[PDB]
């Protein structure tokens, strides 16, 4: 079931992982409400300057929405999994990062309070993702070619 | 347990953010409609279908006293007026000497003055005598007798174009992609702390920009009871926002009839002035009903006493000084600028136990300076015919005196001049959030070498 | 008494507030920024 944009914000990590295509298409293709910026046929002079001063403020939010989108899509290409909305990266979950056990996480926690606990360690979890992919692409695949 | 990171994109989580929103006004054909300063070249036609996706289990913290939507609405309003008035004609020739006189022959309490001055014809070497009918607030004395306008020292009085129209039209504030707006639906929300019922909205409801003081016209109502709302209630310098659950109607008029002259200035640029009183001289006034006003104060007193004490005496006084913008009630209706005397509404005591309307006398001036910028002033061209207005009063802006004595008698006065109380009383239930799609979580997946 | 002057002391008309009345004003211009037409 699709509840609309952000509808699974209060559900569990287990029950909100059904709805990942909603916050992806409304992260870019909610811009269909902004393509009206090709306005109606304007009249003569007298506020020809007001037409372009407010034209940039409409276009900074168009360009800024695009070039914050690509750098988070490219980062999945560094880790080895581009395109896929679910990928698996083969990096061992160090037990100093977090806690309990696998099963009280997906059943009675939400993603918001989960993001709080693991935000403190996110720059070191992103550190091992670009290292277990580089070891595979330049070492393993060119060795399994010739051998 | 030996687990492996998996990576999820599209996960519904948020961080708080600050950004600039979309004007997003409503729109029609408007094929003959005059360019309107509030929208036109700023807005885009509105999504006709907002979807209010109700969230489950979410409890978010809002704060209306540190919001940025109020702080950028006050900046856009100055920038919407300052960009429309670039092409408009300056009234630099009218800083001359005026041979004026009274209009009536028997003074009872006069209002208008009848003047005379020179003005260029088509060919700009010939001068002719022209007259007009200026109000006495907009004319000061130099030294039969000789008068001049109120601001020939410092200001360039820019005549507002006649093809313009200033009027409340509902603006919908929208967020661009990657951003979202959250609306509270709790009916006891005093303005801070957790809101246990949150729903994401694409675009807010249409607020009607009306610039008034001491009273909030055409606002949004409450839900069950009267909602009293302030920041640090024991602090004197903080205003007290009041919001009604039922509207209190008002009826306003200018009962004298007027026409327009067409005194030209230059090639293609004319000037409008008051010409004749076709009828009889009458004071502009406004009516508030009395039995509805005395019951609407029966609720504001009732829930003031939960903040101060049951056995206290609550009194209303009227004012203590200032300019016309903060001692009186300002409008913008029908194209003119009314400043009504409200010392008849805010006058009663409360002691903890049909058709007669209250009349309010009202002044008119046509050289206004809004936001008091140095050396700038506007001018409203006269409207042909009598003016009629009907409005609701939904809310007040009181303030508390509070010196250090021991008495049990509080006194509350209406308050005026800061426009951020008009906007903060409407966008209180909102907050903008950011959407962060990437996330990490442990599982048993293993890339498969 | 001239030793080698630099400044010059001038006089001209200027509009008051009301732009039909003219008054005498002065200033002190350098001699490089003033040229001669034809007291004087
Ligand atoms: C609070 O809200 C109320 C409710 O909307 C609002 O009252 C509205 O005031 C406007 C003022 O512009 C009214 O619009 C006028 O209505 C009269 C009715 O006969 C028309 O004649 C007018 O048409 C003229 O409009 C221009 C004026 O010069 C001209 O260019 C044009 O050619 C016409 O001559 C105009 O439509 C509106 O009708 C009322 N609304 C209702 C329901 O009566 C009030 O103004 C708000 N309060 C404040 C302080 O703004
Ligand atoms: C608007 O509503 C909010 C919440 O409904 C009010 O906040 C509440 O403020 C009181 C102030 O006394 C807080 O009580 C105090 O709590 C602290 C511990 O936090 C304690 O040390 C004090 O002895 C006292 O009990 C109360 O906690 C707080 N509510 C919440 C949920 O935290 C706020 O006061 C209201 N505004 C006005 C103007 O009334
Ligand atoms: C709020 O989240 C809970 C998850 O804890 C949703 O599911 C409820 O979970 C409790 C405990 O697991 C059960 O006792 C309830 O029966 C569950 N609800 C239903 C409808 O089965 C809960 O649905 C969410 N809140 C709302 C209003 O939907
Ligand atoms: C035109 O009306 C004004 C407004 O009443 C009259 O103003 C008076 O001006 C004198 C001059 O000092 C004051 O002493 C009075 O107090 C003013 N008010 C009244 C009611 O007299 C003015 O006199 C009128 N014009 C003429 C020519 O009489
Ligand atoms: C304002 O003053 C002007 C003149 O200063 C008045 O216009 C005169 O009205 C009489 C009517 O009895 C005519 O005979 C004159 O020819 C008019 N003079 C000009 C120059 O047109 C005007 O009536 C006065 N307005 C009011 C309201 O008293
Ligand atoms: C322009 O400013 C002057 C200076 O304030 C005004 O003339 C009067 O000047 C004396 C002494 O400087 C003050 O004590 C008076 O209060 C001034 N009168 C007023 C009404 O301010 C002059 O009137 C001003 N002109 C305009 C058109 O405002
Ligand atoms: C205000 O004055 C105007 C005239 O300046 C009045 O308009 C006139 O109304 C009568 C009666 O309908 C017509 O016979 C005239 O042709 C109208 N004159 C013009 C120039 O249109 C208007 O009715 C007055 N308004 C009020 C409320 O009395
Ligand atoms: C404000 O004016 C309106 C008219 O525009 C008044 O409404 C009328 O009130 C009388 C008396 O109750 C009724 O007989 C009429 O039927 C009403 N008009 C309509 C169109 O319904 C209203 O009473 C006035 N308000 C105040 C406070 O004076
Ligand atoms: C309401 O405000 C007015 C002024 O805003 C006050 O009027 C003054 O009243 C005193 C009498 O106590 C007079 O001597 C003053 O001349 C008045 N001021 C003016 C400018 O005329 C009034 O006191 C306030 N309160 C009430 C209950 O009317
Ligand atoms: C606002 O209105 C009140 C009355 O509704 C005005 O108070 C009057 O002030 C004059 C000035 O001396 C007195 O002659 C009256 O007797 C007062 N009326 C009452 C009922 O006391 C008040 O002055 C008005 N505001 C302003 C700024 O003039
Ligand atoms: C001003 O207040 C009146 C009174 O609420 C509004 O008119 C309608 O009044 C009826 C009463 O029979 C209510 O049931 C309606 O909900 C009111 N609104 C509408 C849109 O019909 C009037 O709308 C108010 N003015 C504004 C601008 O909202
Ligand atoms: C003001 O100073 C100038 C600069 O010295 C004097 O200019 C002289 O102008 C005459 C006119 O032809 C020349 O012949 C001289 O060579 C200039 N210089 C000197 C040093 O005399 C001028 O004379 C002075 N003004 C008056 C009124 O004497
Ligand atoms: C420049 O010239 C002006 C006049 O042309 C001088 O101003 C006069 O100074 C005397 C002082 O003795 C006053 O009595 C006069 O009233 C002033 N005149 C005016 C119009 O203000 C000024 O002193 C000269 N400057 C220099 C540096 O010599
Ligand atoms: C786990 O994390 C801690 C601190 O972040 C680090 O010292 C340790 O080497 C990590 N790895 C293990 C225990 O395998
Ligand atoms: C996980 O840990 C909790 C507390 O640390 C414990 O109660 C539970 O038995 C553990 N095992 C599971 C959920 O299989
Ligand atoms: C986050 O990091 C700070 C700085 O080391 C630390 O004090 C805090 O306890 C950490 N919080 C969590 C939940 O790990
Ligand atoms: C309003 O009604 C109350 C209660 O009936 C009464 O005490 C009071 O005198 C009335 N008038 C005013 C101006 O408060
Ligand atoms: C004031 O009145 C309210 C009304 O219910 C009551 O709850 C409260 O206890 C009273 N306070 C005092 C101090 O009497
Ligand atoms: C202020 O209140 C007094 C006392 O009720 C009353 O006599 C007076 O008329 C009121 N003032 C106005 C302007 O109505």
């Amino acid at each position: 079931v699709f509840l609309g944009f952000l509808g699974a914000a209060g559900s569990t990590m287990g029950a909100a992982s059904m709805t990942l295509t909603v916050q992806a298409r409304n992260l870019l293709s909610g811009i269909v409400q902004q393509q009206s910026n090709l306005l109606r046929a304007p009249e003569a002079q007298q506020h020809l300057l007001k037409l372009t001063v407010w034209g940039i403020k409409q276009l900074q939010a168009r360009v800024l929405a695009v070039e914050r989108y690509l750098r988070d899509q490219q980062l999945l290409g560094i880790w080895g999994c581009s395109g896929k909305l679910i990928c698996c990266t083969n990096v061992p979950w160090n037990s100093s990062w977090s806690n309990r056990n696998l099963s009280e996480i997906w059943d009675n926690m939400t993603w918001l309070q989960w993001d709080k606990e693991i935000s403190n360690y996110t720059q070191i979890i992103y550190g091992l993702l670009e290292e277990s992919q580089n070891q595979q692409e330049k070492n393993e695949q060119d060795l399994l070619a010739l051998d | 347990e030996n687990l492996w990171v998996t990576v999820y994109y599209g996960v519904p989580v948020w961080k708080d953010a600050e950004t600039t929103l979309f004007c997003a006004s409503d729109a029609k054909a408007y094929e003959t409609e005059k360019h309107n300063i509030w929208a036109t070249h700023a807005c885009v036609p509105t999504d006709p279908n907002p979807q209010e996706i109700h969230l489950e289990n979410v409890t978010e913290e809002f704060n209306m006293w540190k919001n940025n939507m109020v702080e950028q609405m006050h900046t856009d309003i100055i920038s919407l007026w300052d960009q429309s008035l670039k092409p408009c004609v300056k009234l630099t020739p009218l800083c001359v000497t005026l041979q004026c006189t009274n209009v009536t022959n028997a003074i009872t309490d006069g209002e208008l003055k009848n003047c005379s001055f020179n003005m260029t014809t088509e060919l700009r070497d010939k001068k002719q005598k022209v007259y007009s009918l200026f109000y006495r607030l907009d004319v000061v004395q130099i030294n039969n007798k000789e008068y001049r306008l109120i601001n020939c020292n410092t200001s360039a009085i820019t005549m507002v174009c006649p093809k313009l129209s200033f009027e409340p039209i509902p603006i919908h504030y929208c967020a661009p992609a990657g951003f979202a707006i959250l609306k509270c639906k709790d009916k006891k929300f005093n303005g801070t702390g957790p809101c246990p019922s949150v729903s994401t909205v694409q675009c807010t409801h249409g607020i009607k920009p009306v610039l008034s003081t001491q009273l909030l016209l055409n606002g949004s109502l409450a839900e069950e009871e009267v909602m009293i709302r302030s920041e640090n209630i024991t602090n004197n310098a903080k205003n007290i926002l009041v919001q009604f659950n039922t509207p209190v109607q008002i009826n306003c008029t200018r009962p004298l009839n007027l026409t327009r002259k067409s005194i030209r200035i230059g090639p293609g640029q004319a000037f409008y002035a008051m010409g004749d009183i076709i009828g009889d001289i009458r004071q502009a006034h406004c009516n508030v009903s009395k039995a509805t006003w005395n019951e609407t104060l029966g609720k504001v007193v009732k829930q003031l006493r939960k903040h101060f004490g049951n056995n206290t005496i609550i009194r209303f006084a009227n004012s203590s000084g200032g300019d016309l913008e903060v001692t009186t009630h300002s409008f913008n209706c029908g194209g003119e600028f009314f400043y009504c005397n409200t010392s008849g509404l805010f006058n009663s005591t409360w002691i903890s136990n049909s058709n007669d309307s209250i009349t309010l006398p009202c002044r008119i001036k046509m050289i206004i300076n809004m936001w008091q910028r140095i050396g700038q002033a506007m001018y409203a061209p006269p409207i042909q015919g009598v003016i009629r207005c009907v409005s609701n009063i939904t809310g007040l802006i009181l303030t508390r005196d509070g010196g250090s004595t021991n008495s049990t008698t509080e006194t509350f006065r209406p308050g005026g001049g800061d426009m951020r109380d008009n906007w903060r009383s409407e966008l209180y239930k909102y907050k903008v959030v950011k959407i962060e799609p990437l996330g990490v979580a442990p599982t048993r997946c293993k890339r498969r070498v």
